[PDB]
């Protein structure tokens, strides 16, 4: 059966430049047979270029499409922080009659944005329940690599968090980031102080939040 | 104004059933060509069927003889018969009308999520995120829910400026879990109440907690 | 009174599937040898008769039916098949009897640049019956509102260019059809093999 291939698999690129996606089909096909679609995160795939080159409504003149045979192009000019979204081709021309590429995911970059870190006990709540979750919260930041290290009483802690990060914002380009330490009531009051050490490009240097359980 | 509306999703054991319907609004559905689409999570699009505005269905060789496209015409629906649901069959499915070389895949539904799991329905506990504090950040912990999706808002709606409600993270206990979280002025800590609305509808759990400086 | 293939065969222009010409024969001498014995078909598939006995058997009429489609979608030119094609452009009923002879035709119906003259129905109410020609141009109302013969959003030209181009892969490169009903009614058979 066909397989379209899309390349590259991520792409990164800032405002103003230009994105050239690429689809190549596993035979040739016609070039009436070929559209290319955006989807933002969580929502659904909307519809781009159709027939290769044929801009659908709604779709900007900045949106092109072309190729042939068996190669076909997506090229975005001046590129938007609201273009940030995964790409698909697709193939309707041969069968099973509808095929689809793997995506192409598109970030938009932006200047570096050290994150607002902020730092949250347990509720007394949860901690009636036996457990004691706490979060560590990292805001608004670019690019997204970033370190979180858990330290209670000054020992570092590894295995019992879990980490969340945002898809990119669709208008400052940031991340967010949660981080979890997961505690039973017993052991989270073995401990006085809970802490969350954060490294980042945009930081001079690591940034820890801190509290101690009770004050 | 023409739209589609999909429904019908929901938790199903593997080797159940379910039956997915998408009513169509200004489409007339037994005119068009009218397909199925589906995304398991995190991965691509792949189409499931199709119906064709005769009556001939088309489908993909991964979900033949197991799903079967149909259509109501006094309803003016589109529905998908699921059988012998698999763990690979977990997706966000989209019906679409397609248009062929006259336009392709031009109007798509909004998606509804299938999990194919054995795992039980649970509620989540929703636990406050409290504001220790410039800028002030405070949230809601939902924790320990199956099967997804849950909802967050923020006062009612009301609330949407510098909300970030994080993807849901499996926990090793098989349960999602995840935090909605905002940042305000501290002023505003004062002189403003800040509730969480958390709608777990595989549940029917509708919690709204107030989060309130400790 | 010798049956005239040539002039369906070797036709410097063939219809577009939708529009599917139609050419009735009789009175005349068939002789088949031409046809079956002809190295240039891509497909020679015939259902309740043989081909080997065709010069051997008489019918009352023959109809010569010709087209132009594409290389995947001549399997759909059989009974009991559905698609686009079978669907909307032209049926074969479930008893047919006869031959369907396709061979591929990029070399005359291919044009650098991309021929469109060839079109195809991708849009319509229903399915075709059984040797069903419709040619109607009527704009398509996909949705809930009256086209009133503009086209526009849910409004659409129910035709459909092919695009042919030589450098097309096989699958999308243009076939001629022709198919040859056989027909016995209850009257005397005009059309013969050479050998009757
Ligand atoms: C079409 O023309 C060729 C030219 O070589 C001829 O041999 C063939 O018999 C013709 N087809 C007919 C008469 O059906």
């Amino acid at each position: 059966e066909i397989v379209l291939t899309q390349s590259p698999g991520t792409l990164s690129l800032s405002p103003g430049e230009r994105a050239t996606l690429s689809c190549r089909a596993s035979q040739s096909i016609s070039s009436s047979y070929l559209a290319w679609y955006q989807q933002k995160p969580g929502q659904a795939p909307r519809l781009l270029i159709y027939g290769a080159t044929s801009r659908a409504t709604g779709t900007p003149d900045r949106f092109s499409g072309s190729g042939s045979g068996t190669d076909f192009t997506l090229t975005i000019n001046r590129l938007e922080p609201e273009d940030f979204a995964v790409y698909y081709c697709q193939q309707y021309g041969s069968s099973p009659g509808y095929t689809f590429g793997q995506g192409t995911k598109l970030e938009i970059k932006r200047t570096v944005a050290a994150p607002s870190v902020f730092i949250f006990p347990p509720s007394d709540e949860q901690l009636k329940s036996g457990t004691a979750s706490v979060v560590c919260l990292l805001n608004n930041f670019y690019p997204r690599e970033a370190k979180v290290q858990w330290k209670v009483d000054n020992a570092l802690q590894s295995g019992n968090s879990q980490e969340s990060v945002t898809e990119q914002d669709s208008r400052d380009s940031t991340y967010s980031l949660g981080s979890t330490l997961t505690l039973s009531k017993a052991d989270y009051e073995k401990h006085k102080v809970y802490a969350c050490e954060v490294t980042h490009q945009g930081l001079s240097s690591p940034v820890t939040k801190s509290f101690n359980r009770g004050e | 104004e023409v739209q589609l509306v999909e429904s019908g999703g929901g938790l199903i054991q593997p080797g159940g059933s379910l039956r997915l319907s998408c009513a169509a609004s200004g489409f007339i559905v037994s005119r068009n060509y009218m397909i199925w689409v589906r995304q398991a999570p995190g991965k691509g699009l792949e189409w499931v069927s199709v119906i064709y505005s005769g009556g001939s269905t088309f489908y993909a060789d991964s979900v033949k003889g197991r799903f079967t496209i149909s259509r109501d015409n006094s309803k003016n629906t589109l529905y998908l018969q699921m059988n012998s649901l698999r763990a690979e069959d977990t997706a966000v499915y989209y019906c679409a009308r397609d248009l062929e070389v006259a336009g392709a895949i031009d109007y798509w539904g909004q998606g509804t999520l299938v999990t194919v799991s054995s795992a039980s329905t649970k509620g989540p506990s929703v636990f406050p995120l409290a504001p220790s504090s410039g800028t002030a950040a405070l949230g809601c912990l939902v924790k320990d829910y199956f099967p997804e999706p849950v909802t967050v808002s923020w006062n009612s709606g009301a609330l949407t400026s510098g909300v970030h409600t994080f993807p849901a993270v499996l926990q090793s206990s098989g349960l999602y879990s995840l935090s909605s979280v905002v940042t305000v002025p501290s002023s505003s800590l004062g002189t403003q109440t800040y509730i969480c609305n958390v709608n777990h509808k595989p549940s029917n759990t509708k919690v709204d907690k107030k989060v309130e400086p400790k | 009174n010798l049956c005239p293939f040539g002039e369906v065969f070797n036709a410097t222009r063939f219809a577009s599937v939708y529009a599917w010409n139609r050419k009735r024969i009789s009175n005349c001498v068939a002789d088949y040898s031409v046809l079956y014995n002809s190295a240039s078909f891509s497909t020679f598939k015939c259902y309740g008769v043989s081909p080997t006995k065709l010069n051997d058997l008489c019918f009352t009429n023959v109809y010569a039916d010709s087209f132009v489609i594409r290389g995947d979608e001549v399997r759909q030119i059989a009974p009991g098949q559905t698609g686009k094609i079978a669907d909307y452009n032209y049926k074969l009923p479930d008893d047919f009897t006869g031959c369907v002879i396709a061979w591929n035709s990029n070399n005359l119906d291919s044009k650098v640049g991309g021929n469109y003259n060839y079109r195809y129905r991708l849009f319509r109410k229903s399915n075709l019956k059984p040797f069903e020609r419709d040619i109607s141009t009527e704009i398509y109302q996909a949705g809930s509102k009256p086209c009133n013969g503009v086209e526009g959003f849910n409004c659409y030209f129910p035709l459909q260019s092919y695009g042919f181009q030589p450098t097309n892969g096989v699958g999308y490169q243009p076939y001629r059809v022709v198919v040859l009903s056989f027909e016995l009614l209850h009257a005397p058979a005009t059309v013969c093999g050479p050998k009757k």
